[PDB]
């Protein structure tokens, strides 16, 4: 009758022991995120900063396009 | 003492370097802009979820030769 | 005689399992965003490249035209 | 029976869409085309770390109003 209570007690405790080796295996690869985070922010950044210079070049390429059309015109 | 770390790069590359407890992040960066050609005032480097700094050394972070190190840099 | 001290143990074990199931739970969830995250990483990365290209082709159309303006002002 | 999933992104947005579970990723993703304008040849989405096939449906990975499904898209 208290032997089925005694081993319950251990069949909870290996749940426990089992929880325990698991939570430190998966710390491994939780510790990969804050690492993926910070390369798809690097390529996110690098990306704007290739976008804002196309924009710029683009306003300089239309700006000499005009120049170079009515010097041509000129002379 | 004298001793092999290795980087993990997130495009499967892993970077072996030779190093010494006492060498500084920014020594680690430079041996690794030798190998991989990657400045170091672009690379940040990786040990147990934290970003290293380039003035502080491997042992004041307690790096060893098992340490799962990765490496992010720019492509810019 | 003493299987209330038995079954009091079995209680306090379930506390500390329920606990642990609760933390494994939250452990899971960011688990799952790895593979997220590495393939946000992989587009970002192909979005970055992708604009470096458009934006290169766009400054040598602009040096292009920029030595073109020049010769023509051999004139 | 028409059933509500959510789709979240990595910045912590969530997309609400109606869905059946006979429903096929495609069709998800041009749902999720109809709702923020992402194009599907474009779009991502996981569920339980496994990316989702526009060919399979929800009832095939099993898909309830609770799953965490995961978007991921393009910059440009």
């Amino acid at each position: 009758q208290l032997q089925q209570a005694e081993e319950a007690l251990v069949a909870k405790q290996e749940v426990i022991d089992k929880l325990k080796e698991e939570a430190a295996q998966h710390a491994i690869v939780m510790e990969t995120v804050p690492v993926l985070k910070a390369q798809a922010d690097i390529y996110k950044a690098d990306f704007q900063a290739e976008r804002q210079a196309r924009e710029k070049l683009a306003e300089k390429k239309e700006l000499l396009q005009e120049q170079l059309e009515q010097l041509q015109r000129e002379y | 003492g004298p001793m092999q770390i290795n980087v993990k790069t997130l495009t499967g590359t892993t970077i072996g370097l030779e190093v010494e407890p006492s060498d500084t992040i920014e020594n680690v960066k430079a041996k690794i802009q030798d190998k991989e050609g990657i400045p170091p005032d672009q690379q940040i480097l990786f040990f147990s979820g934290m970003q290293l700094e380039d003035g502080r050394t491997l042992s004041d972070y307690n790096i060893q030769k098992e340490s799962r190190l990765y490496l992010v840099f720019s492509l810019r």
